[PDB]
């Protein structure tokens, strides 16, 4: 009879895991004060790791990888990539990327001007996007003036990268759309695949012209159901799965998914993981953790793929959290603690 | 030199302390003449907790019989260990306390406190290191409850800054020598509130129920419930008797057991207890199934109507320490909404090697739950029920009490019980 | 990789090496507070005293 | 050459400066009846060892130590143990009866009645010294006489020598082999009245050293013997610049420069390797780049926690045995490629780096195995600030219902006391993450 603790009310991923692990009738949850707990479903902000493993006779394993944040921020993300060695400055999956403080408060005001009078002066495609993690707040613009003073109005961190002025077009349409894959981390540092992505679509067709309208270049989910008006027009609720998106590949383009995308996705996956797997590895630790990541990736006209953000919290599409949320418990959670196929996941082998 | 001070009081109280001490005295190899006959060290190592050493290597119990009529200690002189106690450590009068509290703790008990007290005094004045004294009564009677508690009433006065614990036979209407047995626990138990750090709750009904339906005996006696209680007694002052990685006194298992000063109610427990299958080995995870069953207890209170404040167990015998950990956590791990979270760790574990007579290994249970107050309440209805009509109170008014006094005794307990509610919750 | 400050002895050796740069109360007051509160356990015990003789 | 005095407080204080003088005597080379042969100098001499021991016209070598216990069960062993003869009765203080885990108890209660005879004995031994440089203070956090004795003594020992070093070995407390459920309590009420006048201190967490016994000695149910030769090994290995040769932590004011650049934040991780259970067939033999990286292990601390996710403020290797220098930087190299190690901006990154050729010696028929080289890395991570936090959440727990707060106040103790050390250890945690997190 396992023990399990909830302290993050509003995940809708491991609320459904809180209801399987129930429905075994062999885990059995406790008070989110209680520390005789085999399992956490841990809080997203300050979740006290220093509090764990230091239960004797309790095995202890967490849901969030403890320094996983320095992939899953906006400007933590960019100074991991041009920082680390095994992705270098010279990625070529990664949007050209600065990181921008606001002049109120190291920063790459110069360094990203020196990049953009390059670019006007030879008649390149001179567009960006300036975003931050406290948006629910993003800004497309051509003009390197209005973008650092968009930030300076704001009192937190930016970061400005190349906006993809080519990106892959859904017919018919004519519009945007990014992918996201789920990829779970257990204990052993395995790295799984789901099987099962999800192309966000927008329904208002792609605008290259008209960047003030951002309701055909932001493919958000939020975005697309409050400001579009041709919400669930072509797919139920602006979401394509693998299945239509493969056949469309095929029919148009001559090729399948996985061959013209998948297989640079799994490459991005493998590279960023593997990359801080000595920072946060829980091999030798006195507690295991697991997490499940929620990549987001951009496809230009090139069939080329490329890295938008990583979500340490990610939601699940409606139709995924029963085929995702049991394969949580099945590869992560039961894999430590046994209950008394064909797997939903692909295993990016490694080594470790 | 950590030596305590043994009071027991009334029928009850020496009859107990009586089987107490040959028990003990069995385990520490020392024989009905006070002549040791072991054949370990470890059985003198800590002897003079409990006895002094006289001429001739003689240990004599540190010891003082105490009741109002002569009747139960001329047994106790005549029984198996009798010639082992002090006889100038013998104090009682003629009259009797009739089961009046009232005449234990105002007048017959007041005639006799002083001289009971100068025994207490010459005890203590030759202790090198005195931990502090232990009381073996009953509340029901008027002996061991009034003037037992006066005793620690007096003693308390003159020796402020020593522990005081006791072990209390709660009166339980299925094992009732009068009617008038919850006017006298009331009373004792507002006493025991101010005046104890640790009392060992033993309700008799609890150890009646436990002869009946587990040791599956048709109809138990008085005898077959204090066996029951000699075990349990040498099983908690087992760690006080023996030597290990302890290092516990009085005053330190007090302070790791009562989070408050009035909440040091224990509910005891032993284990193994077999019927007439009682040849077969006993594993470690047994003892601990069993120890925190309910069965087990001998406070009549069942522990899964509350949560445990503290609570600490002590193993006998040769056993795999590892094994003992193991299932002690196992059983924290799988109960934990039973325990307090705003005390870590409040179960804590000893180990003894040497085991009871005829035991390969034996665990003790002391737990302090909130549960307890089942008992009292218990007490308090009866109590109320008579106290309404105010039935039988004559035999009290008669020796000088006030209704006030009960009236005051009942809201004491009444404090009590509430006390113990609002940390259940 | 600098090895600087090296100490060489018959017994061992000692050295540094770096890899980067970088970027009371008086004897008074003491009595005092072991006075003040052992006049608060004389204060607990008198008032436990005065208890004990109503 | 200066003296260093030992002062051994409580139970764990006494059991494990026993181990420690057992293992210094090993070393050494000194019976335990007091006779050094190799000692040429006869009842006189300032040689590197002299800083622990003192000498007699009888060629014997006494320890500069004091062992004080409120309840005299635990120092009559050493009375009457395999090394009675190296200390005199002067040297061992005892009392009646203990603290009770009780820090009133032993800061106040108990702690004024015997004080003034400690630094009385403490001053006999600083009399026998021509330049004393501070004292090494062993006691355990939870007891009683541990945590609140303690305290007192570090009061009036920054009082009678203002200007002597005085650094701690603390052991923290593990539920696993503790019996006393306030020891959060008297950890921080000892913390509190301890910070300011302890210049750098080694806290040992007994979970540490009990798995540490279990995964490398193979010990199922270690005994505190089994976690004090442990002990004694650490101990050795930082106490060992001071007893032989050397220019590495030579005083103890060198162990404050290289160690503790923040005064509050005194409290360096040791990581100690190889542990290789005595048992074993035998060990292939460990390189210098294998111990050296295990020195990052979190399994190998005494100290459980990530330093991974701290700021190292400084750090140290403590080597013994067949190592050289250029094996040291070429493992230290491959390490920092491989390895997270993170340094404050305000701070250089480096390592001091002290080798003595003597390998460690284990004690005969102990649970250690003979090895050739071994390390001890003494580095100053922000991440040893988990012990506060777990340590700190504990004392709130129970203080918010005032859970055992009457047994203190009944001893003297103010409540307010209390939420006066548990705001400093707030305090202390701040620091903490002010100097480690961005
Ligand atoms: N590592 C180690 N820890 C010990 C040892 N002895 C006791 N402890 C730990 O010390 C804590 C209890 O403190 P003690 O030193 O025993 O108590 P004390 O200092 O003698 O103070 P008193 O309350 O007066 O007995 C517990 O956490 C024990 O686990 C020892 O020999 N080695
Ligand atoms: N460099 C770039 N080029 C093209 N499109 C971009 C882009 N950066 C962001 N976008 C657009 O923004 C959307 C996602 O924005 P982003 O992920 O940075 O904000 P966000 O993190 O609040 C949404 P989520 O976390 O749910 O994925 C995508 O649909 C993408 O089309
Ligand atoms: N367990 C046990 N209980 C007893 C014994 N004798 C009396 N009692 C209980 O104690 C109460 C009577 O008190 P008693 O000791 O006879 O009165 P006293 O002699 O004036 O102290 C009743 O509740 C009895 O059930 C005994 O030998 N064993
Ligand atoms: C609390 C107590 N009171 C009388 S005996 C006793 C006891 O045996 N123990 C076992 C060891 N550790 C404890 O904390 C208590
Ligand atoms: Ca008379
Ligand atoms: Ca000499
Ligand atoms: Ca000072
Ligand atoms: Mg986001
Ligand atoms: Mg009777
Ligand atoms: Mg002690």
């Amino acid at each position: 009879m396992y023990t399990f603790v909830v302290r993050d009310e509003n995940s809708s991923v491991y609320a459904e895991v809180s209801r399987l692990l129930l429905a075994t009738g062999q885990w059995k949850r406790l008070r989110k004060d209680n520390p005789r707990f085999n399992l956490m479903l841990g809080e997203r902000n300050r979740l006290p790791f220093g509090r764990l493993g230091h239960e004797p006779g309790l095995v202890q394993l967490v849901n969030y990888y403890r320094g996983a944040d320095k992939l899953c921020r906006k400007a933590s993300l960019v100074k991991l990539i041009k920082t680390s060695p095994e992705l270098s400055e010279s990625c070529t999956w990664f949007p050209e990327s600065y990181v921008i403080y606001p002049t109120n408060l190291t920063d790459e005001r110069e360094v990203f001007l020196a990049a953009y009078n390059r670019r006007r002066e030879g008649r390149e495609g001179n567009v960006w996007i300036a975003k931050s993690s406290a948006g629910a707040g993003i800004l497309i613009s051509s003009e390197a003036s209005e973008l650092l003073d968009f930030i300076d109005e704001q009192g937190q961190v930016h970061v400005i990268q190349k906006y993809l002025e080519k990106p892959l077009l859904l017919e018919p349409g004519h519009r945007k759309f990014d992918i996201r894959s789920w990829v779970l981390v257990d204990h052993l540092y395995n790295i799984y695949l789901y099987r099962e992505g999800v192309l966000r679509t927008s329904s208002e067709p792609y605008n290259s012209a008209n960047f003030q309208d951002k309701t055909c270049h932001l493919t958000n989910h939020c975005i697309q159901k409050e400001y579009s008006k041709n919400y669930g027009r072509y797919e139920e609720g602006n979401e394509m799965f693998f299945e239509e998106f493969n056949q469309y590949l095929m029919d148009a383009l001559n090729t399948t998914l996985e061959n013209s995308i998948l297989l640079q996705i799994k490459h991005i996956i493998r590279s960023c993981l593997m990359c801080i797997e000595p920072a946060i590895s829980t091999k030798h630790l006195h507690y295991q953790s697991f997490q499940l990541f929620g990549f987001d990736f951009m496809v230009d006209e090139e069939l080329k793929v490329w890295l938008i953000e990583v979500n340490g919290a990610p939601a699940c599409a409606q139709k995924l959290y029963a085929e995702l949320c049991q394969g949580i418990v099945d590869v992560a959670i039961s894999s430590v603690f046994p209950l008394a196929p064909t797997s939903i996941f692909i295993k990016l082998h490694h080594h470790h | 030199m950590r030596e305590i001070v043994h009071i027991q009081a009334g029928q009850c109280g020496n009859q107990i302390g009586a089987k107490f001490w040959e028990v003990i005295s069995d385990e520490h190899g020392i024989d009905p003449t006070g002549s040791y006959h072991g054949d370990s060290d470890l059985q003198l190592e800590r002897i003079n907790v409990y006895y002094n050493e006289a001429t001739g290597n003689k240990y004599v119990p540190r010891a003082i019989l105490v009741d109002l009529e002569p009747g139960t200690m001329d047994s106790v002189r005549s029984g198996p260990f009798g010639q082992i106690f002090r006889p100038d450590n013998f104090v009682f009068g003629q009259s009797g306390a009739g089961n009046n509290w009232a005449k234990g703790h105002y007048t017959e008990g007041a005639e006799l406190v002083d001289s009971v007290l100068d025994v207490v005094r010459k005890e203590s004045e030759s202790c090198d290191c005195l931990q502090g004294f232990q009381l073996t009564h009953s509340l029901g009677g008027g002996t061991g409850s009034g003037m037992g508690t006066l005793l620690i009433s007096k003693i308390r006065e003159e020796y402020p800054d020593r522990i005081m614990n006791t072990f209390s036979v709660m009166p339980s209407p299925k094992v009732s020598d009068t009617v008038v047995e919850p006017y006298n626990a009331t009373l004792s138990v507002h006493q025991l509130v101010e005046n104890t750090d640790e009392t060992y709750c033993i309700d008799n009904e609890a150890l009646y129920d436990i002869c009946f339906r587990t040791l599956k005996l048709t109809t138990p006696t008085y005898g077959d419930l204090n066996h029951l209680v000699s075990a349990t007694m040498s099983g908690v002052t087992t760690c006080l008797r023996f030597p290990g990685q302890l290092n516990a006194d009085l005053r330190k298992l007090a302070v790791n057991m009562v989070p408050f000063p009035r909440l040091h109610f224990f509910m005891p427990g032993f284990a193994p207890l077999t019927s007439r299958q009682q040849y077969r080995a006993l594993t470690v995870p047994e003892l601990t199934q069993q120890m925190f069953d309910s069965k087990n207890m001998m406070a009549a209170c069942d522990p899964r109507h509350g949560r445990y404040l503290t609570v600490a167990a002590i193993f006998r015998g040769r056993m795999s320490m590892k094994e003992v950990d193991e299932q002690m956590l196992n059983v924290q791990n799988k109960n934990s909404s039973y325990f307090v979270e705003w005390i870590p760790n409040n179960v804590k574990t000893a180990v003894c090697d040497i085991p009871p007579r005829g035991l390969k290994m034996s665990a003790t249970f002391i737990g302090n739950s909130t549960a307890i107050q089942e008992l009292f309440k218990r007490i308090s209805e009866q109590f109320t029920a008579m106290f309404r009509r105010k039935a039988f109170l004559h035999w009290y008014t008669g020796e000088g009490m006030d209704e006030m006094e009960f009236t005051e005794a009942e809201s004491n307990m009444n404090d009590l019980v509430s006390e113990y509610q609002q940390y259940q919750d | 990789m600098e090895v600087i400050e090296l100490n060489k002895c018959t017994s061992g050796q000692s050295f540094e090496v770096i890899l980067k740069p970088p970027s009371d109360p008086s004897l008074e007051e003491i009595q005092k507070k072991l006075e003040a509160a052992e006049e608060r356990r004389k204060y607990q015990e008198a008032e436990l005293l005065k208890h004990l003789a109503e | 050459m200066r003296e260093c005095i030992s002062i051994h407080v409580g139970q764990a204080g006494v059991q494990i400066g026993n181990a420690c003088w057992e293992l210094y005597c090993l070393e050494h080379g000194i019976q335990p009846d007091g006779q050094m042969p190799s000692d040429k100098t006869i009842g006189g001499g300032d040689d590197s060892f002299n800083t622990f021991f003192s000498e007699t016209g009888a060629g014997k070598h006494v320890p500069r130590a004091v062992f004080v216990d409120l309840e005299p069960t635990v120092i009559d062993e050493v009375r009457t143990g395999t090394y009675r003869q190296l200390f005199h009765p002067e040297q061992l203080i005892t009392g009646k009866e203990d603290a009770a885990n009780n820090y009133a108890r032993g800061h106040y209660t108990i702690g004024k009645e015997i004080i003034d005879l400690v630094l009385d004995r403490i001053r006999k031994l600083a009399d026998q010294c021509t330049g004393l440089q501070g004292f090494l203070v062993f006691h355990s956090f939870g007891g009683g006489t541990g945590s609140g004795f303690t305290s007192l003594l570090m009061e009036r020992l920054s009082v009678d020598y203002g200007k002597k070093s005085k650094l701690e070995f603390s052991i923290y407390p593990a539920p696993q082999v503790s019996t006393a459920v306030v020891e959060p309590y008297n950890s921080i009420l000892t913390t509190h009245t301890t910070l300011e006048h302890s210049d750098c201190a080694f806290m040992v967490d007994n979970e540490a050293i009990y798995d540490i016994c279990r995964r490398n000695l193979d010990i199922e149910r270690p005994t505190y013997t089994n976690l004090n030769r442990l002990i004694s090994q650490i101990v050795s290995s930082i106490t060992a610049s001071l007893r032989f040769d050397g220019a590495l932590n030579v005083d103890l004011t060198e162990f404050q420069t290289n160690l503790v650049p923040y005064p509050r934040i005194h409290f360096p991780l040791a990581t100690y390797a190889p542990v290789i259970s005595a048992e074993k067939a035998y060990h292939e033999q460990l390189s210098v780049a294998e111990i050296t990286n295990a020195c990052f292990e979190p399994a190998n601390q005494m100290v459980k926690c990530d330093p991974r996710h701290g700021k190292y403020m400084a750090c140290c290797l403590l080597y013994r045995g067949d190592v050289v220098p250029k094996d040291v930087n070429a493992a230290i190299a491959t390490i920092k490629t491989k390895r997270s190690i993170q340094f404050v901006d305000w701070c250089p990154t480096g390592f001091k780096v002290g080798i003595n050729y003597q390998p460690p010696t284990v004690v005969p028929g102990g649970d250690l195995a003979k090895v050739q080289r071994a390390v001890c890395m003494l580095s100053n991570t922000t991440a040893i600030a988990e012990a506060w936090a777990r340590l700190d959440h504990k004392f709130d727990l129970m203080y918010a219902k005032r859970a055992f707060v009457h047994w203190y106040v009944g001893e003297g103790m103010e409540e307010g006391e209390f939420s006066e050390a548990r705001e400093d250890m707030a305090a202390l945690e701040k620091d903490y993450e002010e100097v480690g997190v961005d």
